[PDB]
């Protein structure tokens, strides 16, 4: 099957039908994390999780940055929107942390409980009509319900490619995120500002020439 | 079988049976039916919408430079009046879009499901259905006596030539800066100095 | 089954036939379970009374002109009225009668299990001692229910975006029709 | 600032010792010639003295009544007033590589422990185990707090006990 190195040894853990089902799996662990089925189904749900925030997260950086060079959403920089927010806004954001916070916990120990036992928000009594559409649908970290309205996976011959496809698309938001961070650290400038230094001289504006990424050169 | 290539192996799984089957997908994309089936509906739908945008784009400045209420090229429609600004035509748009589209979109999950009229409940598409060729009162003119294997591959001929023709007006636009019927009585005035290469290189 | 949400699809078959407005939309599968559609059956009841009886006072607030829905607690977040006459309470006294007579109120209508048409005293002018017409009164009133929950929801989201109540919007709509929308907004479409 | 301690680069003692052993290095410089590499050497720490006073007063240390930088191990205060890369990011560090060492041995000694010479093993070091161990080494947290929730990480009470107990 593909991997990340051709010609590597696969992990014995990461060739098993239990991991070779998951999805994205190229056999990538050469640190050895997941050699314990439990700990790899906590990754599993860490790696979904992370993910999915990371291509939301990178969408609201991408989407306003690339359409501020355009003429609509006078968007300010990323590592300015907080700030402008919150000249913007009317509470301040400390209070705005601790209402994301109980908010955000809430749902958080919600998925805490369905992944320590997967028939678990289904208890009947204990939610007001919640109850019946919270449990999971037979693959943990992929709900349904509320969660997935459009029904698009009800077909069996599509579930694995749309798996594939997501695992890939996190994969690289959040590559495309630390380097949100690390280009931020480098240069100055936005991403799209990046794109279009590179754009405009690729063999003289890159990271071997920032002064910072490889400083013995 | 008519090839794009002749000579060259083509895809197993490109048999004849959709319009236009000439056996070219070299990065092998529709390997999964499930794909091609929607591949062939968005094929069909975009290479009608073109076939309408290149109609759109060439009848309006081949009657402005002959003897109307504007002659303003294809991409300054923009700037113009319309008796209204352009975001409640634009709710209009995606208003009437959305139930037209979405009905379109139930014919293709269920074949044989939207055929008659919800309102006057008299009034029915034949069961004929073919998903991406609806019939009926789409074709008010008694059209499809022929075969249509010959239509239906001269729509889709028509409807590629016309996507190129479409992503050729927005890449000979950005280019040149200028309209495409001034593009092409520059390559008709002198076509050995008007090139793609000599004006990339006057750049 | 009053009919068909989206024609082509199927009905659920969860959702019996002999239920007020069952035109078969559960896309999110929310009442699977029967204990679960059984108080969403009541609470869809409930909240389309209470929000009829919301769109007619508003509809009347704004009709005989004091003001709109959103004028009404101005003098409280700041005297009250009603039919133009000034009525002498103020908002801790309100609060405290409202909440004594709805806890009571809410309290009989809970302690009874099931109950979504109760009849008897509520129903003094006795429409529904024929078992059919009622049944069709059941149909009407889920479904005037739904469309005035559908327009209290306009009601507070047209505000949110114009700041004007919604006769008055329907007075800029039908005086300039391709210049009043949600689109002159600004908000609703956030492009242009 | 903290603990009645005035900043480095406000602090008049700090100068005074930049200057004192600026002036210790120039009384040895003023006795060579000028390309000589005793002056180079000795221009060399003059530099690396400038270097490190200015090093030390941009981190924003606190200096007492000597003109010496202290440091400050509180986690709050030091998050609070911006002292947390002078003992809690070095403890943090230095717990990262001691769980290192001490994960890759243990792992070194349960591999070969399952063998018919453990005391060979442990004279004579298998070096690709050792090699491999040491690169599988960097996820020994995850890997740790792993094998402490299975019960893993601790033996039972079949160890070595005296009469007492
Ligand atoms: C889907 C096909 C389609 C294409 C290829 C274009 C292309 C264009 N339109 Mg657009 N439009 C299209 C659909 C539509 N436009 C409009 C309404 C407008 C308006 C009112 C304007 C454009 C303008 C433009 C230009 C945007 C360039 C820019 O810098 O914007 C970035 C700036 C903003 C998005 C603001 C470009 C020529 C502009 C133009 O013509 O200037 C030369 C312009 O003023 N369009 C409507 C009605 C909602 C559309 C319907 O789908
Ligand atoms: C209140 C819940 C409700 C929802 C969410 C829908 C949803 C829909 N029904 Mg509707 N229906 C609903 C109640 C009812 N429908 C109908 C009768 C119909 C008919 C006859 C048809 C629909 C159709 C539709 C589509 C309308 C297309 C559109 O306007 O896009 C506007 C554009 C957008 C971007 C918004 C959509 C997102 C949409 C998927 C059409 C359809 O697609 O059927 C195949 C159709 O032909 N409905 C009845 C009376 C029986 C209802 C009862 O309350
Ligand atoms: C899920 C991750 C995520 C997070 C944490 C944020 C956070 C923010 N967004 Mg972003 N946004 C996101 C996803 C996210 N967005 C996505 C997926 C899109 C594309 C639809 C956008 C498109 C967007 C726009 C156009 C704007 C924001 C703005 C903002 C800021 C204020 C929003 C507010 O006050 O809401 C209540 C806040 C920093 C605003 C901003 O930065 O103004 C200063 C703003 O104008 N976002
Ligand atoms: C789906 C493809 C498509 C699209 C998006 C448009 C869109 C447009 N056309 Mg075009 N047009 C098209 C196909 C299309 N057309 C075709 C197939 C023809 C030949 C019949 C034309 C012939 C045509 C002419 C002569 C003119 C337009 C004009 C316009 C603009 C105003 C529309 C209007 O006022 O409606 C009309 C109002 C009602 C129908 C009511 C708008 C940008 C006007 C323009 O200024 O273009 C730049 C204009 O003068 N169209
Ligand atoms: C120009 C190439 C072309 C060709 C060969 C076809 C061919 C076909 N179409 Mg398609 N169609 C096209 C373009 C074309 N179409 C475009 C651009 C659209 C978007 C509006 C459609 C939308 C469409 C629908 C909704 C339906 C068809 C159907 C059909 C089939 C039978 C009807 C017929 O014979 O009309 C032959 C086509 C012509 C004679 C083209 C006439 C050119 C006009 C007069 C130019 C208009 C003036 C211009 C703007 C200036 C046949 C396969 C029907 C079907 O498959 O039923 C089973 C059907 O329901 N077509
Ligand atoms: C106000 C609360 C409310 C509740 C509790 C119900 C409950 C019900 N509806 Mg009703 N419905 C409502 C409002 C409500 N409805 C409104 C306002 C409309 C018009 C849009 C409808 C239109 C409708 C149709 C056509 C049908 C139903 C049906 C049903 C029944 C089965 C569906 C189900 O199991 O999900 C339970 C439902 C909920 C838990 C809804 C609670 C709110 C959810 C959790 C969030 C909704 C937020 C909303 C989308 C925000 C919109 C913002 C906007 C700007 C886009 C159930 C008794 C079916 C039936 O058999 O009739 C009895 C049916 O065919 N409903
Ligand atoms: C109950 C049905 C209903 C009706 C008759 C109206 C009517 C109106 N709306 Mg309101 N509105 C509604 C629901 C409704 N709205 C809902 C559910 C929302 C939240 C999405 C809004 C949010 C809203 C905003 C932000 C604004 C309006 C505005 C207006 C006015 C201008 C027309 C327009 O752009 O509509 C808006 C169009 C829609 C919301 C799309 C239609 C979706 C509906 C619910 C489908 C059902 C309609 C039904 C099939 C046909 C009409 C039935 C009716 C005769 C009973 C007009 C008086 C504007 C205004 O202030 O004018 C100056 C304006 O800015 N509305
Ligand atoms: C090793 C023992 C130890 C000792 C003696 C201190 C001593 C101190 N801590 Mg520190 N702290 C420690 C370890 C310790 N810390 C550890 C391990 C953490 C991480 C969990 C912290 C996290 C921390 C924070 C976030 C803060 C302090 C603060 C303080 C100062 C005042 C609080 C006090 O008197 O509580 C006696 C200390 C203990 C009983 C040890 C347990 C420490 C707990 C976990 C945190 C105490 C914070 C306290 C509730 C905040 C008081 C606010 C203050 C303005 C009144 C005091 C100098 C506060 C400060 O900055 O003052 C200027 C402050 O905000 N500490
Ligand atoms: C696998 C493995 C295995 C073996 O064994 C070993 C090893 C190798 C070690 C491993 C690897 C690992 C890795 C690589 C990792 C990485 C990760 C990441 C990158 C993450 C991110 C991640 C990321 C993320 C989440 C992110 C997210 C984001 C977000 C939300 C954002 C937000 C925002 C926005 C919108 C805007 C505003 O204005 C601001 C903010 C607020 C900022
Ligand atoms: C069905 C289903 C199913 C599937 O499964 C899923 C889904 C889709 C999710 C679902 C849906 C849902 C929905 C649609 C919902 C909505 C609702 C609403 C809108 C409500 C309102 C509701 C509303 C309501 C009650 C309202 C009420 C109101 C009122 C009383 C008012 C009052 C008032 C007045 C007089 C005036 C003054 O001056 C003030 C005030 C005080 C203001």
């Amino acid at each position: 099957r593909q991997s990340w190195l051709p010609g590597s040894q696969i992990p014995a853990h990461l060739d098993t039908p239990a991991a070779q089902a998951l999805a994205g799996n190229f056999g990538f662990d050469p640190l050895g994390l997941g050699k314990d089925p439990v700990a790899l189904r906590w990754y599993q749900q860490a790696e979904l999780i992370h993910c999915r925030t990371a291509m939301a997260g990178v969408a609201g950086i991408l989407i306003p940055g690339l359409l501020t060079k355009a003429g609509a959403l006078n968007v300010p920089e990323w590592y300015d929107a907080g700030k402008v927010a919150i000249e913007n806004s009317f509470a301040p954001w400390g209070s705005l942390l601790a209402v994301q916070l109980f908010l955000c916990g809430f749902v958080e120990a919600k998925r805490w409980q369905d992944i320590r036992k997967p028939g678990s928000q289904g208890e009947p009594g204990s939610f007001l009509g919640f109850e019946a559409s919270l449990k999971g649908t037979s693959e943990l970290g992929y709900p349904g319900g509320p969660f997935d309205p459009l029904g698009l996976s009800k077909e069996a011959d599509k579930w694995a490619d749309w798996k594939l496809k997501e695992v890939k698309n996190g994969r690289l938001a959040m590559l495309a995120f630390l380097g949100f961070v690390a280009q931020k650290y480098a240069t100055g400038a936005g991403p799209v500002d990046n794109l279009a230094a590179h754009l405009k001289d690729p063999w003289h504006v890159n990271y071997a020439t920032n002064g910072v990424s490889l400083p013995f050169l | 079988l008519p090839s794009w290539m002749p000579g060259a192996d083509l895809p197993g799984y490109l048999n004849g049976t959709l319009p236009g089957d000439f056996g070219f997908d070299p990065l092998y994309l529709g390997q999964d039916p499930v794909k091609l089936k929607w591949y062939a509906q968005a094929e069909l739908m975009n290479a009608r919408f073109a076939m309408l945008a290149v109609a759109g784009i060439l009848v309006p400045e081949l009657l402005s430079n002959i003897g109307p209420g504007a002659g303003v090229a294809w991409y300054d429609a923009g700037k113009f009046e319309y008796f209204a600004p352009a975001s409640s035509l634009f709710g209009v748009q995606m208003l009437l879009f959305a139930w037209v589209e979405i009905r379109r979109y139930q014919d293709f999950v269920k074949p044989g499901s939207a055929n008659q009229d919800p309102i006057f409940t008299n009034n029915k598409l034949p069961d004929g259905n073919e998903p991406g060729y609806p019939g009926g009162i789409f074709d008010p003119f008694g059209w499809s006596k022929g075969d249509i294997k010959s239509l239906k591959l001269k729509e889709i001929k028509n409807g590629r030539l016309a996507m190129l023709a479409f992503a050729g007006f927005i890449g000979q636009a950005y280019t040149t800066g200028t309209t495409p019927l001034k593009n092409l009585s520059t390559h008709l005035a002198d076509p050995w100095s008007t090139t793609v290469w000599q004006n990339d290189l006057a750049r | 089954k009053a009919g068909n949400w989206l024609p082509g699809s199927d009905a659920p078959a969860w959702l019996p036939d002999d239920l007020p407005g069952n035109y078969g939309f559960d896309p999110l599968s929310l009442g699977k379970e029967p204990a679960s559609l059984k108080r969403f059956t009541e609470s869809e009841v409930i909240h389309g009374r209470w929000a009829m009886l919301g769109v007619a006072g508003s509809l009347a607030v704004e009709l005989l002109g004091y003001g709109n829905w959103y004028d009404a607690p101005l003098w409280a977040v700041n005297k009250a009225t009603w039919f133009g006459i000034e009525v002498p309470f103020d908002l801790n006294a309100l609060l405290a009668f409202e909440f004594v007579a709805m806890a009571a109120a809410e309290g009989q209508r809970g302690d009874a299990g099931g109950v979504v048409y109760p009849g008897g005293a509520f129903d003094p002018l006795g429409f529904a001692k024929d078992s059919s017409k009622s049944g069709e009164l059941k149909l009407k009133e889920i479904k005037n229910g739904r469309l005035a929950m559908v327009a209290f929801l306009g009601f507070v989201a047209q505000h949110a975006a114009t700041g004007k109540g919604p006769i008055a919007a329907l007075g800029e709509h039908l005086a300039n029709p391709w210049g009043a929308n949600f689109a002159t907004n600004g908000i609703s479409v956030p492009f242009f | 600032d903290i603990a009645g301690l005035t900043p480095c680069s406000e602090s008049k003692a700090y100068a005074k010792l930049e200057k004192k052993e600026l002036k210790t290095l120039e009384k040895r410089l003023k006795q060579y010639e000028a390309d000589s590499a005793p002056a180079v050497a000795l221009k060399a720490t003059m530099e690396r003295t400038k270097a490190r006073f200015a090093n030390y007063a941009k981190a924003g240390l606190l200096c007492g009544n000597d003109g010496l930088p202290h440091l400050i191990a509180d986690p709050g205060l030091a998050l609070k007033y911006g002292h947390a890369g002078e003992v809690f990011i070095p403890t943090f560090g230095f717990l990262y590589v001691a769980g290192y060492i001490g994960y890759v041995g243990r792992q070194y000694l349960i591999a070969v422990k399952g063998e018919a010479k453990p005391t060979d093993k442990e004279i004579i070091i298998d070096v690709p185990l050792a090699t491999k161990l040491a690169w599988q080494g960097a996820g020994w947290p995850l890997a740790a707090v792993q094998e402490l929730q299975r019960g893993t990480l601790l033996e039972k009470e079949e160890n070595i006990t005296v009469s007492p107990r």
